């Protein structure tokens, strides 16, 4: 979390924090229950955003699931909605630690080479979690999406 | 400048700005007119405060204007008061960039060094900028003086 | 008993080892720059200055026959709580014993 | 190292769940004492130089290790002995501002014993400045943030025994 | 020449680890330690050996083991193979 | 490097002086701009993959002979893949640190850490200045499409880009 | 010690102690008894030379001993002059050593870092050995006198 | 370092005699099955990042090491446990050109089996990932030269264990 | 380097000669002169903090180079100004031991103006600091010893114009 | 490493006591025979190829272990034999100079059983070398030289066994 | 020499000499004048230390003036005495430097290489140095026939 990145840069250099480095814990501890909030409303949305992202990767990449892929089948579709779970769950982490350590030290690093290993398109889950943000805006009002919007952002970035 | 600490901590990464140092920048952009406000009132009353910071230094420390005291005569007590006088400067840049770091920069780097020799006693410094943050804290209302602690209390430290 | 025993012998053994040196500069002249006569200034030490004379007036001293002075003075309290203690758990066995020798069931 | 946050972050990633109810009550306890510690760790900061030097006086200096025959004895051990002490505030201040005393185990009682053995640093004796310095410094913050200091004092020490 | 000439905060040197060693102390120990890269994942540099047993001179000791600390790193075992315990002078 | 306030708070300290109206009036006007200079910011962000690959695409168009052989002079350019894989890192770096800068409010980043020492590094490498000047001026016009409406933030935009080329061009006049 | 010292020298090189190191190792055996001599003149001297010595200090630096300073006190007096026995001590085994290891592996390594952990002033304790380097030089010979003040000296140079 | 022909050589040497009669067969062995090994190798690096594609999905793919609370769950222990049998692979291809399994002890093996320990990696299910890959290998560069290959993976499960 | 010894075998080395009459003695002005050397090198150690503490105040202590907008202004460059001038009295001391100024050649002089003119460090003062501390200097040590110093000490602003 | 000199200061300072009369005493016992180690100091170095070179031919030249498959076969294993002697006569001759065998545990043996026994250097013919060593060492500084010399020699061969 | 050696260790440490480093110069000027009669009295007798040291050489070692042998012919065999005038002229410069720094810093960095491209025995100049060491030391006195055997000694260990 925020705390353990002041903590982490101040032990480095052998001192305690600065006038300035302890307000940003200060800041970060305050929005800490608007933050306990909005992740709550997200995990009640956790079954609902795949039904609008899942709708939404396939008509932009049909050519994925369609007999000529090699990895599409009857046999692998049952589980589907638990997939989110995971990845929205980790936006669940971030939202909660206010920075980007859950979705880096998990997720980002090691993802590229992690696919590289089969020879899938990459760009299919860049485009995958792009419109994942497309499917939480609609569920969620227009203040708090510019709370979980930079969330998102660095999942792109990271994986590009 | 917070900003700046910022800036340097995402370019070591090679990566973009995050969302937790985004939030951190929009605190400080949106906590800029009170700052202003705070480093202004002790710009106005220098006088108050680096005169009567010296009187208390001068009842806790009666030794410095003894006879072979290091600040003993007119003209020594004249510069005893001119070294309050830089720290209070330095203490209202730091309060206005957000962090200590135009402190550091300027009159904490090598700090003992400088007075070990000219012959002063650096207890005697840090106890007069002790003396100098109760008429400071004065002027302000209860949470301002508790903003301003902390830029009293981290050249404090640094002079201990 | 026997460890408020052995801090009396730290005590004894602490003032043997300044005691040359305590003699030594006990006639030596040591002159002050302020604090006897009023016609010095003195600052704060007038007198003392607010709040500084401590709970106790000795606690202010530094030195090491009272630094384990200090620790004779909290073993010390250990053992005069514990030996209040034993005083009425000695009523108790009494009151009990009143009990037994008065005709009852024991 | 974790705080308190990432302690529930790094459980609940294990089961692969969500945050829960009861999960969630325990960081709400810790959001709302934020200012407390952050209050606390800036006084300790200022005077850091003073919690050591009254721990060290009211524990170290009226024993018979400061004397000849004992450990830090020399200038040479009384400087470093006095330098560990200065970690131990400094790494109990990390742990009150994050809420969780994992970072001691990390970065302080990571082959710490096994150094002190061999060089022949009484472990009693740094028990009981490690425990001198924790009142000493539970006057400077209060008997609130006093409490809290205590519990990563107490840490290093029953790590240490 | 020592790592403690009196340089702490406010000073001209920058702060680092001081050490209690004497000049051209002669105290060496013998650690044991595991240290992952945790940074290969996006370096790509070669895989090297990260159990390590190695003697450590006593005059960094306190960088190394704090060093190791920083990085993740576990300290498995450490004793002192050359010196006196409680040495006066001799050390050097 | 130094933002907006570190420069105001060093040009102050330089006379002895506290800060009068004058310096106070310039931080004011990076505390106006500062909420609207993290809207600038949020957007590179997120179209950032973007505003790379139309930048490079719009280059070679008008200068198809980057894409081609390079000449008995070794010129390096985007000939083969290698070469056009390390080019476009270059037009990351652009706009990567222009980026901090508009949130810094002042260029010192940009020369402290993109131009001491570039025009070295271009001509060891034979790497051709004057397209490399143009691919940081399309980068500008670009983003300066999303803000259309208020001229306000295309002042702000402008001046990292415009920078970049009136320190890496050659005197002619 | 001399012949620690040199054999550390050639230890490092890995080879013998040349023809040069071994005339300055048999030139000092041959100074054996003569040193001897010296420092049993400043073992059997201690109160003169500790006496004689602080009460010097006390007339230089008033401010140890008057309110507020670090030796005022009659246990602080008296532990301020045990103090000078220490330094007094290891003058004597540097003298017999042939160098200064035994004064500086003992109370001149970290002595800035302890004093300054008591509240002490280091010029304040060098001035102290400054009082106690004429008292003992006034016991002793001429080429005696200029011997034994270059050990002084150095406690004089390592405490600045 | 030592490969089959270095260490029939060593055999003689030790005893200070002459190349005789035997030695010269297990010399010829090493020489007629040359072709045969360096064939092999030129087809096992050609298709390296496939071959360890089934290795994974073969044993450790749908266990629960990938979900979470198991290893292999986060991105960067995935790329780290792929990374692993690719270094692997490429030791095992060069202990079958030399013919001898000593460079598997220098360059694999040491401090191996504690590296693991300490990290908490299972060694029941690595096991398993090298033998799987070992049978994979057995088909493309054939059934005698994938035994060749096989000896060697063997020898790394063997002294993993 | 090379002291006044070494300076005089090498004169004769370079041209195959053994040590004659007019090398030897030079080889005795050194011996003479060995006694009053290693008497002022001890003095001026003892003395060094209050030599530049001295020729600092009689100098450039209350100067514009005190104040804003001259050098040496923060406490930063006030600090890394005595270190300077604490650089040229320990290698004063070295080449008058030495009795030859090839130390400052090496390890002080080479190169040290152009460094100057970068970081744009004023010469005229710091000519003006070495003097004033040649005058403490020879004052300690006596006339003698006092001029031996300024030897020395002229080298390195004679080095630095 | 602490001489003669040194481990009666360590005495003395252990109990805060000056040099009494019983410590002043063993000082004069090192100052006495102090110019004797300093004689026999050089004559070994100046012996020290030819000591080896007949402890060597008497010892361990024509013996099984210089034949093919023994210990020091090899030339880098020859090179290494004649390499250690000469580390104990060199280490032997710093602790007749300080007249203390603390240098040798610090620096010849920390450790070095382990290191032979896991090598598998014959320890029993070691042992044999270093005494051979003793009886040419011996016969060239006399006997009243010798007594200090011999004095390391076993105790390096006791602390070797 | 003595003085550079002390000079050079204590500035890799960047501090000054210790009376313990002092005492060593101040031990080395004393003997300067026995220092200059030991070397003059070798530097007369240059014609009998050579030819006699190479008149012996060529009965312990004579193939090498044989037929065959490197220094064969009156050509060769001057140079041959030529290279031990070398070593008797570095000789002299070793006593009176006060080590044997000279020596090694002119004639024994690299003597190895240059003697093995020669073509020349490196066995038989130490061979021819042992020699000349036996006449120069029956030259001489009971200690200071002692030293300077030392500094021949030292030439021959550098030479295998
Ligand atoms: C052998 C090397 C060596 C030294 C030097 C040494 C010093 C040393 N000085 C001490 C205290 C002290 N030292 C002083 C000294 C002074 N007050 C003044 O005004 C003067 C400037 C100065 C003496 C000249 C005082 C007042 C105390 C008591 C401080 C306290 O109890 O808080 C203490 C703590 C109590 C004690 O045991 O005395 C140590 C360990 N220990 C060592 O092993
Ligand atoms: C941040 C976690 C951490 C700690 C704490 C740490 C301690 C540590 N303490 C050391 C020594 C030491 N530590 C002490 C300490 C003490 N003497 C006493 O009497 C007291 C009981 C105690 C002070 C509380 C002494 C005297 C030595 C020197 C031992 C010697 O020289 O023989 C050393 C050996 C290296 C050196 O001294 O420079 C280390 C590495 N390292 C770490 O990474
Ligand atoms: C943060 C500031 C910064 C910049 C800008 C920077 C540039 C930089 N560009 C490089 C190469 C290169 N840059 C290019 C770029 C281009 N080719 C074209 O035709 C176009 C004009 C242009 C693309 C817009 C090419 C082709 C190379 C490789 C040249 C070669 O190897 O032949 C290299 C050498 C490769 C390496 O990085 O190791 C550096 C250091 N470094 C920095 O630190
Ligand atoms: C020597 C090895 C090597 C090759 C081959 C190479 C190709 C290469 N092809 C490119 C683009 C392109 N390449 C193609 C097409 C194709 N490419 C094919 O190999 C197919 C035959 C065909 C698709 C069926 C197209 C349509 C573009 C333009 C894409 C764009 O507008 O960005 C570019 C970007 C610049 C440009 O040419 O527009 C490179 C550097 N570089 C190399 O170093
Ligand atoms: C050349 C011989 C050699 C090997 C093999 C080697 C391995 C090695 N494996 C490591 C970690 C690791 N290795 C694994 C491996 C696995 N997880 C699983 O589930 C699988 C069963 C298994 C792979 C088959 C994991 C998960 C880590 C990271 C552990 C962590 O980050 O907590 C690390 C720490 C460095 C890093 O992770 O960047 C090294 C050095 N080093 C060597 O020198
Ligand atoms: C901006 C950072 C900064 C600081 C702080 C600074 C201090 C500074 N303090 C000085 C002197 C002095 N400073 C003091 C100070 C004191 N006497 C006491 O008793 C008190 C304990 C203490 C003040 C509270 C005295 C008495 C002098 C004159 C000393 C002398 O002339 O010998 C001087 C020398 C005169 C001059 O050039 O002004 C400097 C440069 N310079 C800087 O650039
Ligand atoms: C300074 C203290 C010190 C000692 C003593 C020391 C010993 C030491 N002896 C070694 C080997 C050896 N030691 C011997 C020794 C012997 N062969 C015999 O027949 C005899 C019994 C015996 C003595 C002549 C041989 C033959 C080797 C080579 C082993 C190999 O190359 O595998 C090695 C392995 C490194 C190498 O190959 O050179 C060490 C480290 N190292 C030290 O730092
Ligand atoms: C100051 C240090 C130093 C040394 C020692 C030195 C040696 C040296 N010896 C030489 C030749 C030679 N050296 C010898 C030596 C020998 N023949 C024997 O039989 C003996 C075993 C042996 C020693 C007397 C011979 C015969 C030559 C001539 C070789 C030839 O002409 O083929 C030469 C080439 C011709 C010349 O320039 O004189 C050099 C430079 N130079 C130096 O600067
Ligand atoms: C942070 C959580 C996390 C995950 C998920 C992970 C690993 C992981 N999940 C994967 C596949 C997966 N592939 C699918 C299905 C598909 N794939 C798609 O992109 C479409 C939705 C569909 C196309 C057919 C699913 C649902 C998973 C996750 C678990 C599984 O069902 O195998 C793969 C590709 C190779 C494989 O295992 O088969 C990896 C490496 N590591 C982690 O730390």
């Amino acid at each position: 979390s925020l705390v353990t990145q002041v903590i982490l840069s101040a032990d480095d250099e052998l001192r305690y924090p600065t006038a300035g480095e302890l307000e940003t814990i200060s800041s970060y501890l305050k929005t800490g229950e608007y933050r306990i909030r909005l992740i709550s409303i997200l995990q009640g949305k956790e079954q609902e955003i795949i039904r609008l992202a899942s709708k939404k990767i396939f008509q932009l990449h049909p050519e994925y699931i369609a007999p000529g892929g090699n990895a599409s089948g009857a046999r692998q579709r049952a589980l589907c909605l638990r997939d989110y779970g995971w990845y929205l769950r980790l936006i669940t982490y971030a939202i909660l630690a206010g920075d980007k350590e859950p979705l880096e030290k998990i997720g980002i690093i090691g993802v590229r080479e992690m696919y590289n290993s089969l020879g899938v398109p990459i760009i299919g889950m860049i485009d995958a979690i792009k419109c994942l943000k497309e499917a939480t805006v609609e569920v969620i009002s227009q203040e708090e999406e510019d709370f979980v919007a930079p969330y998102y952002d660095y999942i792109i970035q990271g994986m590009s | 400048s917070i900003v700046t600490k910022s800036i340097v901590n995402a370019d070591a990464e090679a990566r973009y700005l995050s969302p937790g140092e985004l939030d951190r920048i929009k605190s400080f952009v949106l906590s800029g007119q009170r700052r202003l406000r705070i480093a202004q009132t002790l710009t106005e009353n220098r006088e108050r405060i680096v005169k009567q910071g010296g009187q208390q230094l001068f009842q806790r420390r009666p030794d410095v204007v003894s006879p072979g005291g290091n600040a003993y005569g007119e003209e020594m007590t004249a510069t005893c008061l001119r070294d309050l006088d830089y720290y209070l400067r330095l203490v209202t840049y730091g309060i206005i960039a957000g962090d200590v770091t135009p402190i550091e920069e300027i009159g904490l780097v090598g700090v003992k060094e400088m007075y070990s020799a000219l012959g002063t006693p650096i207890s005697g410094v840090a106890e007069g900028i002790r003396c100098m943050k109760d008429v400071a804290c004065s002027l302000l209302s209860g949470e301002d003086a508790a903003e301003v602690g902390f830029y009293f209390d981290y050249t404090l430290a640094a002079m201990q | 008993q026997i460890e408020l025993d052995a801090a009396y012998t730290s005590l004894a053994s602490s003032r043997a080892f300044l005691a040359p040196f305590a003699a030594m500069a006990a006639d030596m002249d040591i002159r002050p720059l302020y604090g006897k006569n009023p016609q010095v200034f003195a600052g704060q030490f007038l007198g003392v200055g607010a709040g500084q004379w401590g709970k106790t007036g000795a606690d202010t001293v530094r030195g090491r026959s009272r630094r384990v002075a200090a620790d004779i003075g909290v073993k010390e309290f250990q053992l005069e709580r514990v030996k209040q203690l034993v005083v009425d758990l000695q009523r108790a066995l009494a009151l009990e014993d009143a009990e037994a020798d008065a005709p009852a069931t024991s | 190292m974790q705080d308190a946050i990432t302690s529930v972050i790094n459980a609940a990633d294990v089961q692969g769940k969500y945050l829960d109810a009861n999960s969630v009550e325990k960081l709400r306890g810790y959001f709302q004492t934020g200012e407390l510690r952050v209050r606390a760790a800036a006084t300790i900061a200022a005077n850091a130089a003073t919690i050591i030097k009254e721990a060290v006086a009211k524990s170290l200096l009226y024993s018979d290790i400061t004397r000849p025959g004992g450990n830090m004895y020399t200038t040479r051990r009384y400087a470093a002995c006095i330098r560990d002490l200065d970690y131990y505030l400094r790494y109990a201040t990390y742990g009150m501002l994050a809420g969780d005393p994992s970072i001691l185990d990390e970065r302080v009682l990571n082959g710490l014993k096994e150094t002190y053995n061999s060089l022949g640093v009484p472990i009693g004796a740094t028990i009981q400045a490690i425990q001198a310095m924790k009142e000493v410094t539970g006057s400077l913050v209060g008997s609130d943030a006093g409490k809290e200091m205590g519990l990563y004092f107490d840490y290093i020490c029953s790590g240490l025994s | 020449a020592y790592d403690m000439d009196g340089t702490g905060a406010g000073s001209l040197e920058p702060r680092g680890i001081k050490s209690s060693a004497v000049e051209k102390d002669s105290r060496c120990f013998k650690v044991t330690f595991v240290l992952p890269s945790q940074s290969r994942l996006y370096t790509f540099r070669e895989l090297q050996n990260v159990y390590t047993t190695k003697m450590v001179p006593f005059s960094s000791w306190y960088a190394e083991q704090q060093r190791i600390q920083k990085m993740g790193g576990k300290i498995l075992k450490v004793e002192l193979v050359a010196g006196g315990q409680m040495r006066s002078v001799g050390n050097q | 490097m130094q933002d907006i306030i570190t420069s105001v708070i060093n040009q102050y300290d330089l006379s002895g002086r506290y800060l009068d109206i004058k310096g106070i009036n310039q931080i004011n006007n990076y505390f106006d701009t500062g909420l609207k200079r993290l809207m600038i910011a949020k957007l590179i962000n997120k179209e950032a993959t973007n505003l790379i690959k139309e930048a490079s695409e719009l280059l070679f168009i008008e200068q198809p002979e980057l894409l081609r052989p390079c000449g008995n002079a070794f010129i390096g350019n985007a000939y083969t893949t290698r070469r056009y894989a390390a080019c476009i890192r270059d037009i990351e770096y652009y706009l990567r640190y222009s980026a901090y800068s508009i949130i810094a409010g002042n260029n010192s980043i940009l020369d402290e850490r993109v131009l001491d020492g570039l025009k070295e590094t271009y001509n060891s490498l034979l790497v051709p200045i004057g397209p490399t000047i143009r691919v940081i001026q399309l980068l500008k016009e670009i983003i300066q499409k999303k803000f259309s409406t208020e001229n306000i933030e295309n002042a702000i935009i402008a001046e990292p880009f415009d920078y970049l080329a009136i320190n890496l061009s050659d005197k002619n006049l």
